[PDB]
Formats: C-alpha cells, structure tokens, sequence
C-alpha cells in the first residue's frame, strides 16, 4: 500500500472519522459542514446523543501499541526482519515497553517513530539514487589497478572515468568483489556478469598500440570475449572523441554507438 | 406485572424473560492474555460503567 510507516501503520490502529479528529466531528455535528449539512440533526436519539457526549467530554487512549506496530512495521518494510518474525517482533517489543514503561519510554519512542520514518524513506531514495555501496567497490578496485600505462594514457583515462560515470548514473548494478577479482552485473538477478579484473588486465595490453593495427585482424584475437561484452556495455557512454579514433578499442566502441543508438530511436517511435 | 391462568391441579412457575442487552468485548492485548468487558444493561452486572 504506501511506504511510509507511519501511513501504512496508522491505516491498522484507528477507526473511521471517529473523535480522534475533534474538529471535523464537531463541526459536523453542529452544522459547519457544507457537504451534506442537517445529516447530523436527523439521526437517532441514542446516537447523537452518545456522539454529543463524546464531543464535550473526550475519553482519553493509549498510543503505546499505535507506535509500537510503526516501528516494527518499518522494521518490516525495511529488511530487518521477516513477517512471520514481525508478528513475532511486535508482541516482544510490546512486552519489553509494557515492563519498563515510564514517560521517558513514550518520549523515546515518539522519537523513534520519527526516526524509522525518516530511515525509511531516505533507504528508498538512496535505493533509487544510485547505490554508493558499489561506487565504494569500484574505487578500491581502481586503486588496486594501476593509474599508468606505457602505451597510450589519455584513452586510458578516459575510459576509466567513463566506467565510473557508467557505474554511478544507472542504479540496481552491482559492484563488488567475490573472490581475489571485482565483478560487475548490470542488474540483480542479471545476466551480463563482467570479469571487471581479468578484462582489465587483458585490457592493459590494447590501449596505445592497437590504434594502427586496427585495419588488419591479426590481434583481433586477443580481445577475449569478456572484455568485448565489458565494452558493449559501455557503448552508450564514451561518445564519440572520448576515445581517440581509428584505434581498433575506439572502432568497436564507435560500431556499438552506433549501433544501440538506431535501436533505441526507432524504439521510442515504435508504431 | 399481573398475570391470570387457568387453574392447574400441580406446581407450576411462570417465566418471564425480560428481554435484555447483553454483550461482551474481548480485549487481547499481548500474547496469551484475554481481558474481557461484560454487559448486561437492564439487570446491571458487569465491569463497565
């Protein structure tokens, strides 16, 4: 239903238009409503009456099980726990507040409603931002790469900010390190896993040489195919004049460009 | 109340069975416990009041 947790909690602990809103009921019950106004005046004796009676003098209730189920139900909606240990959690920390209640503990707990809310809602943002747990693997993994290459180092460069720019503008890929190399997957539960380490160091060899070789396919070969796929995915980053032309990496770069950019158009023209 | 029968050769009773309300809320608020609120309001007996 709805994320926050203070909404989707308060839809569990309230009645309906009852006189937890004061307002609204006394300005119904008198006339002040515009909607439908005199709704009020023809109803039942016993009814008015008890609302009457409920509107001058209200009856005072006990918010400890309102805040309670917010924050386990923020615990839920944010992976601290499963359901079944929600129904679970609810009544543990029920049990915990109802043996060591003071005002302090209702201070405290107001305050940590709060909190949860807040922690929710900036999880779901951070979540939908850009996920910096990744851009923090793929830094050390860059620091545990060399920063020079003999042969040609603007293309180098180059391409490495266009994977960091790859990696931080599409969010759910996945950066990390499994064993003693660095991996990334554009999704998860994604297929077009990237051997980041093994197609570095086989990158290392092609940067500033391979440019007058490209003509020929005589080290074509030496490009393996994990590395082909790690450019493919870099083909809608790294446009053109960001690596250096005519370079057998700088032609296969320009052929996939190329290549996803009719796709995409014609797709949104679709009909 | 005046009530007026047939005679009857044997002991008889005459119930009358005041119509009444009659309801319970039953409160359950931790794990294995049931607190109840009886009612019965035209022979009062119960807790609320």
């Amino acid at each position: 239903t709805d994320p926050a947790v203070r909404a989707a909690l308060q839809s569990q602990p309230s009645g309906l238009n009852s006189t937890d809103d004061w307002r609204q009921v006394m300005d119904r019950i008198m006339s002040l409503t515009a909607r439908n106004p005199d709704a009020f005046r023809q109803q039942p004796q016993a009814n008015r009456l008890s609302a009457i009676l409920e509107a001058v003098v209200p009856a005072r209730a006990n918010p400890t099980h309102e805040k309670v189920l917010a924050i386990v139900n923020a615990l839920a909606e944010n992976r601290a726990i499963r359901p079944d240990e929600a129904g679970l959690v609810y009544d543990a920390l029920l049990q915990r507040v109802a043996r060591y209640n003071s005002g302090n503990v209702q201070t405290n707990l107001d305050r940590l409603v709060g909190d949860v809310r807040e922690a929710v809602a900036q999880r779901e943002r951070a979540q939908q931002q850009g996920n910096l747990g990744s851009m923090v693997a793929l830094n050390a993994f860059l620091s545990t790469q060399p920063a020079n290459v003999p042969r040609g180092q603007e293309d180098y460069t180059n391409f490495v900010s266009a994977l960091r720019l790859m990696v931080t503008e599409t969010p759910q890929s996945e950066v990390y390190q499994s064993g003693p190399d660095y991996f990334f997957q554009t999704s998860r539960q994604g297929l077009q896993t990237v051997n980041l380490s093994q197609a570095f160091k086989n990158l290392q060899g092609l940067w500033g040489v391979r440019a007058p070789t490209g003509d020929r396919a005589t080290v074509s070969s030496l490009l393996t195919p994990n590395s082909r796929l790690l450019l493919l995915l870099i083909a809608p980053f790294t446009d053109s004049g960001s690596v250096s032309r005519d370079t057998y990496l700088g032609h296969l770069l320009t052929l996939y460009r190329e290549a996803i950019g009719q796709a995409h158009v014609d797709e949104h023209t679709f009909q | 109340m005046t009530f007026e029968v047939d005679p009857m050769d044997e002991p008889t009773l005459l119930y009358v069975l005041f119509e009444v309300f009659d309801v319970v809320r039953v409160h359950r608020p931790h794990r294995g416990v049931i607190e109840t609120v009886y009612l019965r309001t035209p022979f009062s007996a119960g807790n609320a009041t």
